[PDB]
């Protein structure tokens, strides 16, 4: 079943960009379709302080949403059981959206450091740019002054940092490859 | 008593913790001199009794740990109580067998990190700096079905 790969993918990201404890609750929720609240509680045998945000993260991750699995109490009351409805369609909605968000962000970091164009005065600790440089450039001053401190300017965003963002990208592409490949394998059916 | 002799002999066998002659077992604690303890050893797993030579044992590797970790798939979560007794200093193996080769559940740094059953693909994956993890937290996963349009807005 492809839905298992979705759950299998959910383990990867919840263990790749999250901790190990983030998958045991993910295991527990997906262990049973309609699982009682206490049954999950006895599995971990720890406090709710180490369990609450894990489900809240998963509900915020939109992979699984706690559903109102209504149960009729036997004591002339109505107390429901907290069974999560694993929201597979929203999983690809949320998780992939971040991947698209981070990749363009790291793409932004690439061209920011790609070539040193903006300038800066270390005395004033303020960045500048070429358009500021030219209007500040003088025939006598072959460099760029800083009228705020009356100091020469220095360049910013040297060529080294462009490699760092690319190396971030290369790690980004490699480390998200198992996530996306397991995500794009779901794109065939959208389940 | 019958149970007190069995309990003391089991602790004494645990205190001895070594395979020795059954005759020496009685004289080590000076209590298991009756056939009741010998029959209890054959009938109870606290004291190991076999038709072979006098020897009582307990009734061990990361490979076994991984298989034991794999032995708890879609089941309850186990503790390292048998893992550390069946393999002393098993917590170190977890540190040595990193990259999911030995997953664990570190409760806290005040109880020797009492671990639990866990298997993973990456396990640690430490090379992703917390800065990427922070921006992962800094970016909040957005709201409801507007998001399929939102990723469509981004071009997905
Ligand atoms: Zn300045
Ligand atoms: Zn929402």
């Amino acid at each position: 079943p492809i839905d298992d790969i979705v759950k299998n993918l959910l383990k990867f990201v919840v263990r790749g960009f999250y901790g190990g404890s983030f998958v045991l609750v993910l295991d527990a929720i997906l262990f049973h379709s309609v699982l009682a609240e206490d049954d999950l509680k006895q599995l971990l045998s720890i406090n709710k302080t180490e369990l609450g945000p894990l489900i809240a993260r998963l509900r915020s991750d939109r992979l699984i949403s706690i559903h109102k699995q209504r149960e009729y109490p036997p004591n002339s009351k109505s107390v429901e059981r907290v069974y999560y409805y694993v929201k597979y369609p929203h999983a690809i909605d949320a998780i992939k959206w971040k991947v698209h968000q981070v990749v363009q962000r790291l793409k932004d970091d690439l061209d920011k450091n790609s070539e040193p164009n903006g300038y800066m005065c270390p005395i004033c600790l303020t960045k500048y740019t070429q358009l500021e440089a030219v209007q500040l450039l003088n025939f006598d001053r072959t460099e760029f002054l800083c009228s705020l401190c009356d100091e020469p300017l220095v360049e910013d965003d040297s060529g080294k940092k462009n490699k760092e963002k690319q190396d971030k990208l290369n790690r980004l592409m490699d480390q998200i490859q198992p996530i996306i490949d397991s995500l794009k394998k779901i794109d065939d059916s959208r389940i | 008593h019958d149970s007190s002799k069995l309990l003391w002999a089991t602790e004494y066998i645990q205190k001895k913790g070594k395979p020795v002659l059954v005759n020496e077992l009685l004289d080590y604690l000076s209590m298991k001199k009756d056939d009741k303890v010998i029959e209890l050893l054959k009938k109870l797993d606290r004291i190991e009794f076999d038709p072979k030579k006098g020897t009582f044992k307990y009734l061990h590797s990361p490979s076994e740990l991984l298989k034991l970790l794999r032995s708890q798939v879609t089941f309850k979560g186990i503790s390292c109580k048998d893992l550390k007794d069946g393999w002393p200093q098993c917590d170190e193996t977890i540190n040595q067998l990193e990259e999911d080769s030995k997953i664990l559940v570190l409760r806290t740094k005040k109880d020797k990190t009492p671990r639990y059953v866990w298997y993973n693909s990456g396990g640690n994956l430490k090379c992703i700096d917390e800065e990427f993890v922070k921006m992962w937290e800094n970016v909040q996963l957005p709201q409801f079905a507007e998001l399929p349009r939102k990723l469509q807005d981004l071009g997905l």
